[PDB]
RNA sequence: GCCGGUCCGAUUUUCGUGACUGGCCAACGGGGCCUUUCCUUCUGG
RNA sequence: UAGGGAUCGGGUGGUGUUUUUUUAAU
């Protein structure tokens, strides 16, 4: 990601796809840990796109109120991200029906740098703008516990 | 002190609800001058008389050139002349009764400001230079 | 609160002064009134600053006021 | 017909004679487009496959193109379908023709942001955006309007409408 | 070339006006259909939609 | 280097040199430059000198721009045409493949390491593309097995490196050598390059990218030019990528030759239907130039080389029929050219030509006319290859099937069993007596209401063009000549009668009439003015006259002109209508003073009709000032001014 | 006042708080093409200009990589033998640290000065 | 309404050419 | 680069090549032309 | 350095009681 979103691969030094819905950069992005064809990424029109590789299209965009910063999987649910953004709340988005947040993590004083899940699928690791980075569980909303 | 100002749109054309024509507009604006009214007073009436923004967006130009280019200018600006006015009643008031000190504070405030505005037109040379004030 | 300051919520841009947004413009709107007395249309701003007379029949629309002017109770308007 | 006869051909000649069977269909046109001129009139290839086609007006007469935009480009777009009709204006300058040939690209009005933001490489990227008005119709031709603005100027200009699209 | 408008909308009327299998052979030419594609963005909106429906209905499978 | 940054960057303009023209310079420099001994290496030297240091995809593109500016030189260039570098060729092929405690430091950053560990394979990949397209332009000079056997396994190695630029030259060079004939390490080497191919289309998740649309025209030449072809299921398969990438562009001309390639070698396939439905409404529905030409090519070679069933032959002859009736004017003109070519190449056209006529006849009361005169000449087409019975129906249907139906019938009988053709004539003769009766009068009526239908008209002039009953027709066009499209058919039709075929004098007294209250008439003007020389001979040389004089608004006044500068015995039977031309002695004004100063190029007669005409204008003028000076207005005569402004 | 000045002052002390966007109302191409290079070394993110007629404002998407920008207000000529002391003289190392001299193409830096081999008056130092 | 009887070019002529006149 | 054609040989379709032809499409550059519309204001005689 | 409550003057919107209705006002 950078101008447009491109795909490349290993054996090409030209892009072999260009995936973007306008011209509009894109700040960050993530692939899954399965069902990989499709992918997520945010850009700085303060959105959330999905894409799928295997239609090798843009598939689907939301716009939230600030611009997302880190977006990220999960890697047990393979349908549910997480999605860390400059308001100072990790909202955590199923892909399927993605007109409801269905938990925001709301614990924070500044904006949310980057999240991250476990491998056992089920905590959240977050790092703030502010001097903290934080914990989570999924299924409570508030703060586990802070370093 | 305090802002209190219009907002004009980010537009600059007539606002295509408008169903009426350009030199209409014109002859309107100097029928109201041929009444004998101020450009401001010409600019509320016809924001307010038919769905004008203002002449520069709906004309071609200002009303004050397209006065000028009637030929009805005026050989004073507003502001100079609406000073002048409010100094010759202020003046006359205080003529009337001369304990009024409020307003000969305030007759120096408005001497000042005209003499300002006066240094300025003399300075640009729109009105003719020896003008200062009687 | 903490809000983007580029292109922020429709709610929060009506929400606050028409010169603290980022492009700030008019918040009065012209619409055009029905003259109760000959059946015909004229336009007239929101925030009127005089009394305005119809050109067929100069009865009344709008007496002034502060803000927006008080439409003279016979009349029917709409925005535009 | 009723164009500049300096150098006519077939499509111009053909939108006169969709011009002239609105006047055959009589009675909504009161002798208002007889004051018509036209300049000349042009088609261009755009990126969606279509075509739009440009065609001037010496601009005393922009604002005698009034009420009949509407009205003539329902009319020739079932004329002459698929393609995209707009009208231009034409003459420390030229900045002021540019926008003012998107100001009346767009629609007799309704422009109602210039934005543009500069990456982090060096890509400037300049938006303009609309306000709100008649979207469901506008969302169209959206991206034949940047084409043949960028036709026209070569600045790189990208549309948007402040809304979810 | 000579082009007179005739107001006349007689496809089917003109097929309509003789004896019989001439219009035996008018219904076995009749389709009536190919219509205009829409612009380009509204074109990518609608098959991204199906898109998106299709991918829903991949990853329905890792519902369960 | 630092002239062209400061030519691409933004901020120096005020210059008309620096628009630089930069490439035209060696493009013209290498057809001197070519003594191909020391000065072309001297050219490649400093490309690998700036090369080897760092570079952008800025500078890389305008470089590869650069060297595609000297092979387009190499080939316009007529210095190598015969093997002498080939040598050079194999030349670039052969040259692509503790005891710092006392030292001081400044400088803290430390070396990118970028710098050429890749970039040496990106000076490999690029005059390896300069040569491969050294060698794909001596191609046009010769194809020799002997001098390039020698380069295949570079060739080979080359492909099976895969660094873009080499793949897109290499893939061309096999398509030209796919004609030639090396040995069985040319077969293994063309089967293992069509398992390279079907590779990169399995591995590049979209055919509209020019690799795969350049491959897929290197599985046209494979499919085209060998013994062996391979793999039924994955030319299937490949076909299934192809086809959902019909709609989006950048797909077209390489595909679709890659299309009709396999279409021509007639291989069945499930697919084909598939994108033979989609091709078609591509050929319909299309926006670019030559594609839908392209798709039609495709589409009808695969309508005739293919057997379908009656439900498809009927199903997409029905798709043709309405799609006749598709709103453009270009998408027509290709399924107008479809069923051209169906015409020209029937027992269907005896089953289709009666409705083809019929969707043609209603393509032609369709819109604005160049569908329309496509529309007539594959009409004329149908009927000249229709033998008896489509002719016999399409008869019947323009004798049976207002003014619509009168219109295609005179159209009919215009176009195209003389005997039956004369009984529908006696049918139109009917129609044209009831028709040119006193609407030419009314019309009359309505110019001099002015002054103070047609389309039955219009068909009955072009009807009397197409056919004593040549003298009842002649008098009833005498009667319609007696709006200006009417007026204009119906001059050229008196003109034709009056050739073919006092009553001339009244046929006269109608056309100046006519003429009076654009190149019809001119060609009146030239009728009129051959009646008047073919010419009470000397009553109805004096109407002229008079007639010339009441004449004498700018194309009639300027074939007045004409008529009176080639018709003034010199001056005995010529001194009548002078007075005009000595009243003539802003571009109808500057037309009207060429032709008058043309008449007075073209002796004492005619002094003395200028001394008559001088003393008339004096006599008027006179008249008029005793006039004013008797009545005596000024507003009239001032208010010009104001009207003009 | 100095509208560059305050507008560095603007961003400066917006960073010495910890915000993240920061509004910037009076812009100029000057300042334009100054946080343009100054986001070329990527001292800032990325930046918008929304353009209405009047003078058009600036929003600066910092991250945290600033901690003191400034202007010189003696906008005083500079020669190339010269802005090694300038250099020594403004920033806390030689390196470490910008300045930017407005001169015959326009917005370079000290680096750039030298690489393109001209010089100017020096507008504005960054580190 | 409210109109002036001074401060336009044309009527302090004539202003001034009825004081020339009477 | 696409396509049609005069041909030689096979054919009564279609292909190999050599010529040669035009209908068109993109990239290059060259020469002009329109963007000084047609009409009023210089430092001094 | 920033945040919040209240008040005075003006304006916008809401929608309950004070108000009331063909005399004007707001
Ligand atoms: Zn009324």
């Amino acid at each position: 990601g950078g101008a447009k979103i491109h795909l490349w691969d290993v054996n090409r030094l030209k892009p072999v796809s260009d995936l973007s819905w306008g011209a509009d950069n894109i700040t960050s992005l993530k692939f899954n840990q399965n069902e990989t064809d499709i992918l997520a990424s945010t850009g700085s029109d303060n959105s959330i796109v999905l894409y799928d590789l295997r239609t090798n299209s843009p598939t689907q965009k939301i716009v939230q109120t600030m611009r997302t910063n880190a977006i990220c999987w999960n890697p047990m649910e393979a349908f549910n991200f997480v999605t860390a953004n400059e308001d100072h709340n990790a909202y955590y988005y199923d892909m399927r029906n993605l007109s409801r947040s269905l938990n925001v993590f709301k614990d924070h004083v500044s904006a949310v740098m980057d999240v991250d899940f476990s491998p056992t699928g089920d905590e959240i690791v977050t790092g703030s703008y502010d001097k903290s980075i934080r914990i989570y569980k999924t299924n409570h909303g508030h703060s586990r516990e802070i370093y | 002190k305090g802002i209190s100002s219009s907002a004009i749109p980010y537009s600059r054309n007539a606002p295509a609800w408008f169903k009426l024509s350009s030199e209409s507009v014109i002859e309107q604006i100097v029928k109201y001058a041929r009444k004998g009214l101020t450009p401001s007073q010409i600019g509320v009436l016809l924001r307010d008389a038919h769905g004008v923004t203002q002449a520069r967006v709906i004309t071609g130009n200002k009303i004050m050139r397209i006065l000028k280019s009637n030929g009805l200018a005026p050989e004073i600006p507003e502001d100079l002349y609406y000073l002048i006015k409010k100094a010759v009643s202020v003046r006359k008031h205080l003529e009337r009764n001369r304990k009024d000190k409020d307003a000969k504070f305030r007759l120096i405030l408005i001497e000042s400001r005209i003499h300002r505005l006066a240094r300025y037109y003399r300075t640009v040379a729109v009105l003719p230079p020896n003008w200062k004030y009687e | 609160l903490v809000q983007d300051l580029l292109h922020p919520t429709a709610a929060s841009e009506a929400r606050k002064h028409k010169l603290k947004t980022l492009v700030q413009g008019p918040r009065s709107y012209f619409l055009d009134v029905k003259c109760p007395g000959c059946l015909n249309i004229t336009t007239v701003f929101s925030h009127a600053q005089t009394a305005v007379t119809c050109e067929s029949c100069s009865t009344i629309l709008c007496t002034p006021t502060g803000g927006k002017a008080k439409l003279s109770e016979g009349t029917s308007f709409r925005r535009k | 017909a009723k164009i500049l006869s300096q150098a006519p051909t077939e499509l111009e000649l053909q939108v006169a004679q969709a011009f002239v069977e609105l006047e055959n269909s009589s009675p909504e046109l009161k002798a208002e487009l007889r004051p018509l001129q036209f300049k000349s009139i042009r088609e261009i290839d755009v990126a969606g496959g279509k075509k739009a086609l440009a065609i001037f007006v010496p601009v005393p007469s922009l604002a005698g193109f009034h009420k009949v935009q509407t009205k003539l480009t329902r009319e020739l777009e079932k004329k002459f379908q698929d393609r995209h009709v707009i009208f231009l204006a034409e003459r420390r300058t030229l900045t002021a023709v540019h926008d003012k040939i998107l100001e009346d690209l767009v629609f007799p009005t309704e422009i109602v942001g210039k934005r543009v933001r500069y990456l982090v490489g060096g890509n400037k990227i300049q938006k303009v955006l609309l306000d709100s008005k008649d979207v469901q119709q506008i969302d169209y031709k959206l991206e034949s309007f940047q084409a043949v603005y960028n036709k026209l100027t070569g600045k790189q200009i990208v549309f948007e409408i402040p809304s979810e699209t | 070339g000579a082009s007179g408008k005739l107001s006349l909308t007689d496809m089917m009327n003109v097929i309509d006006d003789r004896q019989v299998i001439e219009n035996a052979n008018l219904l076995k030419g009749k389709s009536s259909t190919y219509e205009v594609p829409l612009p380009q963005r509204i074109q990518q909106r609608h098959d991204r939609k199906a898109a998106y429906e299709i991918s829903r209905q991949e990853v329905s499978k890792w519902n369960d | 280097g630092f002239a062209g940054e400061e030519k691409d960057s933004e901020n120096y303009h005020t210059k008309v040199k620096e628009i630089k023209s930069n490439k035209s310079y060696d493009a013209g420099e290498i057809l001197a430059s070519n003594i191909s001994l020391t000065e072309f290496g001297t050219l490649l030297s400093p490309v690998k000198a700036l090369l080897m240091v760092r570079i952008n995809l800025r500078n890389q593109n305008k470089l590869s721009e650069l060297l595609r500016r000297y092979l387009l030189g190499l080939n316009h260039n007529s210095d190598s045409e015969s093997e002498s570098i080939l040598k050079f060729c194999h030349q670039l092929f052969q040259e692509s493949e503790k005891e710092d405690f006392f030292l001081v430091n400044l400088e803290s950053k430390s070396y990118t390491i970028n710098s050429n560990s890749l970039l040496l394979n990106s000076t490999l990949q690029k005059f390896a593309l300069d040569l491969l397209r050294n060698v794909i332009t001596r191609h046009r000079s010769f194809l020799t097995v002997s001098h390039l056997e020698g380069f295949i396994p570079f060739l080979r190695d080359s492909l099976l490196s895969e660094n873009e630029g080499v793949v897109i030259s290499t893939l061309r060079i096999l398509i030209t050598l796919i004609r030639l004939d090396f040995s069985d390490e040319s077969s293994e080497i063309f089967k293992n390059c069509a398992r390279k191919v079907l590779n990169i289309i399995k591995v590049s998740p979209s055919t509209s990218s020019e690799l795969c649309q350049m491959g897929l025209k290197f599985l046209s030449a494979f499919i085209r030019h060998t013994d062996s072809t391979l793999k039924d299921t994955a030319l299937s398969y490949v076909l299934g990528r192809v086809l959902p990438d019909l709609n989006e562009p950048s797909r077209q001309g390489l595909a679709f030759n890659f299309l009709k390639a396999l279409v021509s070698k007639h291989i069945m396939l499930p697919e084909l239907y598939d994108i033979a439905d989609t091709t078609r409404e591509i050929m319909v529905t299309n926006h670019s130039k030559e594609i839908r030409d392209v798709s039609r090519s495709v589409y009808y070679q695969f309508l005739m080389e293919y057997d379908q069933s009656k439900g498809r032959l009927e199903k997409q002859f029905k798709f043709m029929v309405d799609n006749l009736q598709y709103p453009t004017e270009s998408g027509r003109q290709s399924v107008m050219e479809l069923i051209n070519l169906i015409i020209t190449k029937p027992a269907l056209l005896s089953k289709l030509s009666s409705s083809f006529f019929l969707a043609l006849v209603n393509v032609s009361f369709n819109d604005d006319a160049p569908r329309c005169r496509e529309m007539a000449s594959v009409l004329i087409s149908t009927m000249l290859p229709k033998l008896e019975n489509k002719d016999l129906e399409i008869v019947e249907k323009y004798i049976a099937a207002d003014n619509a139906s009168f219109l295609n019938l005179g159209l009919r009988t215009y176009k195209v069993s003389i005997g039956f053709e004369h009984t529908i004539e006696l049918d139109e003769l009917a129609i044209k007596r009831i028709r040119y009766i006193l609407s030419d009068t009314s019309v009359g009526s309505e110019h001099q209401w002015d002054l103070v239908f047609s389309s039955y008209m219009e068909a009955t002039e072009s009807v009397y063009k197409h056919g004593w009953d040549g003298i009842i027709t002649c008098l009833l066009y005498p009667h319609s000549w007696v709006a200006n499209l009417v007026h204009q058919l119906i001059a050229n039709k008196d003109k034709l009668e009056i050739s073919l075929t006092t009553i001339a004098t009244r046929i006269l007294h109608q056309l100046g009439a006519p003429s009076i209250p654009a190149n019809v008439s001119i060609k009146t003007l030239v009728n009129i003015s051959i009646l008047w020389k073919e010419q009470t001979g000397e009553d109805l040389k004096y109407t002229t006259a008079i007639d010339y004089m009441v004449t004498r608004g700018i194309i009639r006044s300027d074939e007045h002109r004409m008529d009176s500068f080639m018709s003034k015995a010199l001056l005995v039977q010529v001194l009548d209508e002078d007075e005009v031309i000595a009243e003539g002695e802003y571009l109808e004004t500057y037309y009207s003073r060429a032709v008058d100063e043309e008449q007075e190029e073209l002796l004492e007669d005619k002094l003395q009709v200028s001394d008559f005409t001088k003393i008339y204008t004096a006599v008027k003028q006179t008249v008029l000032e005793r006039r004013k000076e008797r009545r005596s207005a000024d507003k009239k005569l001032r208010k010009h001014a104001r009207s003009r402004e | 006042s100095s509208v560059l000045a305050d507008a560095l002052n603007a961003i400066n002390n917006a960073e010495k708080t910890g915000k993240r966007q920061v509004l910037l109302r009076p812009s100029s191409k000057v300042i334009i093409k100054f946080l343009q290079v100054m986001q070329k070394h990527g001292y800032i993110g990325e930046f918008e200009y929304i353009d209405d007629h009047r003078s058009g404002k600036i929003v600066v998407q910092l991250n945290g990589r600033l901690n003191k920008c400034g202007v010189i207000s003696p906008r005083f000529n500079v020669k190339i033998g010269d802005i090694e002391k300038w250099t020594a003289n403004l920033l806390p190392a030689r390196q470490f640290g910008y300045v930017i001299l407005t001169t015959s193409a326009g917005i370079m830096d000290h680096e750039e000065a030298r690489r393109k081999h001209v010089s100017g008056k020096i507008l504005g130092f960054v580190y | 309404k409210k109109a002036k009887k001074d401060f336009y070019r044309f009527q302090v002529r004539e202003r001034k050419k009825q004081e020339i006149n009477q």
